[PDB]
RNA sequence: GAUUGACAUUCUUGAUUUUGUGGGUGGUGGUGCAU
């Protein structure tokens, strides 16, 4: 009798509930069938043919004329700091201890940063790194491709003449690897496949060449590697 | 007269509950009579789901003067009504989302709803409701700066310290005018109301969330005044922080 | 010419834009204290 009185009141009210809806909606289908159009009747008979809000009007254009911005994003401690530099640490880290366990087309650089010797490259590069990042609407490809045009840069770069400026050359060098692999951080999948192409290539070229094909770029190449 | 089927319409429309809605009650726009057809209409009765897509029909044919017509006169205190009898103060959900779909149209949603909001009857429950309804969704920017000017030149209530608290962990990217607006808050509550009021915890935590990172436009004398500002103001919870955004903020 | 209302395709709204690049978690909450 309790599972009866649950049924038959839910089932009664139920029931009501669909009654009163399909009533609400032949209400709405009737008087849409005999008030839609015509209403045309009375369409015509019985017709109808700001200090505050402008002083906000003025404030919203005067802030679209002249504005500034907020630094950045959040206030927190340099305890929360460390404490989220721990954090990942040790998530890096035993994830590594667990995988243990378990603008430029390639000649586009050349071209166009060929005029000076060392210093003024990684100004280049970095010029092109901020022509495309920061209006980086749709920057994919180009951003990609001139990782792998960095890449392959250094390559024809690491062997030429190191008898001009040596240590112009080092610290030019050095500053190229550090900005490579502070920009490729966020781009691996661009640069990889063409570091496994510049693998299958140099493979070509022992593959004919018995050893002089092994350019000195290569040692750099898989120290770079080995860094990032 | 009008051509009188809204007897049916408004039978239907105070308990609605699911369908499609009368043509005539949808072209309601491209007639020139519409504040004088719900006049006799009269829904002072009301479904929440009508109210939704009311309101959605409101805000496609909604301008100052059209908001002036409907929302300012019954469907803001239907709002208020519905606060008030809500024994648990359970805004519904429809009543939310009719919000959520009427804060679209930004040309005079200030007299539309905020400028009738701190007429009466707005206690720091309500504003606290009201904030959160502003905070979850999306908003005009240059409108919620010229919203933080005229709110903050309104007179003091707790009830505005929280909208406008709720609009600065907006965390926006502010112009020179609120920038100097908030100056001149500081320079509005002096010994202002510093002897005629006191400001407790809400107040406290209200300037400092504006002061986590609303600095960056803030040179050595406004850094002067806002140190003998929490030198007034000391409580348990200043010194590391506001001293630390002290240190961390530029000109 | 962005988005809004669509008289099934063709006109009554106007920067709320639109798209990416990023990114804050999202509070109509329960539980001592004065009610």
């Amino acid at each position: 009798k309790k599972t009866k009185a649950e049924v038959m009141k839910e089932v009664i009210a139920k029931s009501k509930f669909y009654k009163q809806e399909r009533q609400k909606a032949q209400g709405i289908m009737e008087d849409q069938i005999d008030n839609l159009d015509d209403n045309f009747e009375d369409v015509m008979s019985e017709l109808m043919m700001t200090d505050l809000d402008k002083e906000y009007d003025i404030k919203v254009k005067e802030l679209q004329l002249d504005k500034r911005a907020a630094p950045s994003d959040r206030t927190k401690t340099e305890e929360e700091k460390n404490a989220e530099a721990e954090e990942k640490k040790r998530e890096l880290e035993q994830q590594r201890l667990d995988r243990m366990n378990g603008r430029t087309h390639d000649a586009l650089l050349d071209q166009v940063k060929k005029l000076d010797l060392d210093d003024h490259p990684k100004i280049v590069k970095n010029i092109i790194k901020a022509y495309q990042p920061k209006l980086a609407e749709g920057n994919k490809e180009k951003l990609g491709k001139f990782t792998a045009v960095l890449l392959r840069h250094i390559i024809f770069l690491s062997n030429q003449n190191y008898l001009k400026n040596v240590q112009s050359f080092k610290r030019t060098q050095n500053a190229l690897i550090s900005i490579l692999k502070s920009l490729s951080e966020k781009y691996n999948r661009e640069l990889s496949e063409e570091c496994r192409d510049y693998i299958n290539e140099m493979q070509a070229r022992y593959k004919k060449n018995h050893f002089d094909a092994l350019s000195n770029g290569d040692l750099v190449f898989f120290s770079i590697i080995g860094i990032l | 007269k009008v051509i009188k089927a809204y007897t049916t319409v408004g039978s239907i429309l105070k308990t609605w509950t699911h369908g499609k809605l009368p043509k005539l009650f949808k072209v309601i726009p491209s007639l020139r009579n519409w504040q004088d057809v719900i006049y006799v209409t009269n829904p002072e009765e009301w479904s929440p789901h009508v109210v939704y897509e009311a309101t959605k029909l409101f805000v496609s044919n909604l301008t100052a003067k059209e908001s002036q017509k409907f929302i300012n006169l019954i469907l803001l205190e239907r709002f208020r009504d519905n606060i008030e009898t809500s024994e648990d103060h359970s805004l519904n959900y429809h009543i939310y989302r009719a919000v959520k779909k009427s804060l679209y149209k930004p040309s005079a949603f200030f007299k539309g709803f905020l400028f009738p909001l701190v007429e009466t009857g707005c206690n720091v429950r309500e504003a606290t409701i009201a904030g959160s309804v502003l905070a979850k969704v999306s908003v005009p920017a240059l409108h919620s700066s010229a919203a933080l000017s005229y709110l903050l030149r309104l007179p003091f209530s707790p009830p505005t310290t929280v909208f406008i608290k709720i609009l600065l962990d907006k965390k926006y990217a502010l112009p020179y005018q609120t920038v100097d607006d908030c100056v001149y808050y500081f320079m509005r509550f002096r010994i202002g109301e510093d002897a005629t009021r006191v400001l407790p915890v809400i107040w406290h935590k209200a300037f400092l969330t504006f002061a986590q990172r609303y600095k960056n436009d803030i040179t050595q004398d406004q850094r002067d005044f806002l140190l003998e500002t929490v030198r007034q103001r000391g409580h348990k919870d200043i010194g590391p922080e506001i001293r630390r955004e002290l240190l961390a903020g530029a000109s």
